[PDB]
């Protein structure tokens, strides 16, 4: 059901391995589909469905715009450093924007952060920017005084962003709307029982531990759901139990790919 | 598709 | 807050069968700043053909990255993900539990 389009922009004053001076990543339903950085200087596909569906003009325009954004982000690091009276050093500037389509309604956001703390965010309902502190109030004033900044962002988030998200979902439908069943294995140590689900899609899942059919919530440990390299996901749940109550315990897995919850034993 | 302003 | 420490999970694409080709994953999230070294080690030695996906980040600005490599687990070999980040004082190792 729900879909999202998001762009993540990261600029750093001190690059390091794995961390270019500037990177932009676009994601649809949480999966990266395009990436640009200051070293390749090209917007590049990271999934097949995007290449097979847009023209070379898409790549050229995205590459030109990203080359322009690189410069802006370089300037914004400088401005932020001076607003906070900071010496040269290691700093980060990040911005994220995007839209969600759910049921009939639309959500959109645009927000930036400096050294990992909020700086400024759009309030799309009031067409104002919310400033985290005095430094960010100067930016609030600049963007609100310009007279068109919040309105252009409102337009992009509610219109342009949603229009592209619909096109993306349509291009990727076979990937994005597929269902892949979890492959589940139960293990145990010294007794710690572990129910691990491998390779499911989409990411929502519910793994519960039952003692003779009884949902043991308060005693269930759970990881964060995490991706595999092929765009499928992984999740686990453990239970700390007394050695040799073993027969009693079953793992239940609820997932869209499974018409009925799966039940698994050690 | 990826508005980006100076702060 | 200056910094946020990585939280790390290490896991395989498929349930582990000794002698069967698989993929080892190390997913690292919740960290800031983005500088980080994430290494997949077989018996403490860097594995071949490791790949590092593009980072994402959350509402709270913290970064996430998937690092992975093909591998064929055996009963005896030891697989770890070792992460060095400035919000740790010393690099931290996370052992994959084979669960064969």
């Amino acid at each position: 059901e729900p879909h999202s389009l998001r762009y993540f922009y990261t600029a750093v004053s001190d690059p390091s391995p794995g961390v270019p001076q500037f990177v932009t990543v676009g994601s649809v339903d949480g999966e990266v589909f395009v990436r640009y950085d200051s070293e390749t200087r090209k917007m590049e596909p990271r999934v097949d469905w995007i290449v097979a569906n847009v023209d070379q003009q898409y790549w050229d325009r995205e590459t030109e715009t990203s080359r322009g954004n690189e410069q802006i982000f370089r300037v914004n690091l400088d401005t932020a450093r001076e607003r906070y009276n900071q010496s040269r050093g290691s700093h980060t500037w990040q911005c994220m924007h995007g839209c969600d389509l759910e049921d009939g309604s639309i959500r959109g956001f645009q927000q930036c952060g400096y050294d990992g703390k909020d700086f400024i965010a759009l309030d799309k309902d009031t067409l104002t920017y919310t400033a985290a502190d005095a430094a960010a109030q100067i930016t609030k004033r600049k963007w609100e005084q310009e007279g068109t900044v919040a309105e252009q962002w409102k337009n992009y988030l509610e219109n342009t962003c949603i229009e592209w998200l619909r096109k993306y979902v349509s291009y990727g439908k076979d990937v994005l709307e597929r269902r892949e069943r979890p492959k589940v294995r139960v293990s145990g140590m010294e007794l710690t029982l572990s129910c691990r689900a491998h390779g499911f899609y989409p990411p929502p899942i519910s793994i519960s531990w039952l003692k003779d059919g009884v949902v043991q919530e308060q005693e269930t440990k759970r990881g964060s759901t995490v991706p595999n390299s092929d765009g499928t996901y992984h999740a686990w749940a453990t239970i700390d139990v007394l050695p040799g109550n073993r027969d009693k315990y079953q793992c239940r897995v609820e997932h869209a790919s499974l018409p009925q919850p799966g039940l698994f034993s050690w | 598709m990826v508005l980006i302003r100076m702060i | 807050q200056a910094k946020a420490a990585p939280k790390v999970q290490v896991y395989s694409r498929h349930p582990a069968t000794a002698g069967t080709e698989n993929i080892l994953n190390c997913y690292v999230e919740g960290f800031h700043p983005p500088k980080i070294d994430i290494a997949l080690l077989k018996n403490g030695e860097p594995m071949k053909d490791v790949k590092y996906n593009d980072m994402s980040f959350g509402d709270d600005w913290t970064f996430q990255r998937l690092v992975y490599a093909p591998f064929t687990p055996t009963k005896s070999d030891v697989y770890t993900c070792r992460v060095d980040h400035e919000a740790f004082t010393e690099p931290q190792s996370f052992r994959w539990e084979p669960d064969f």
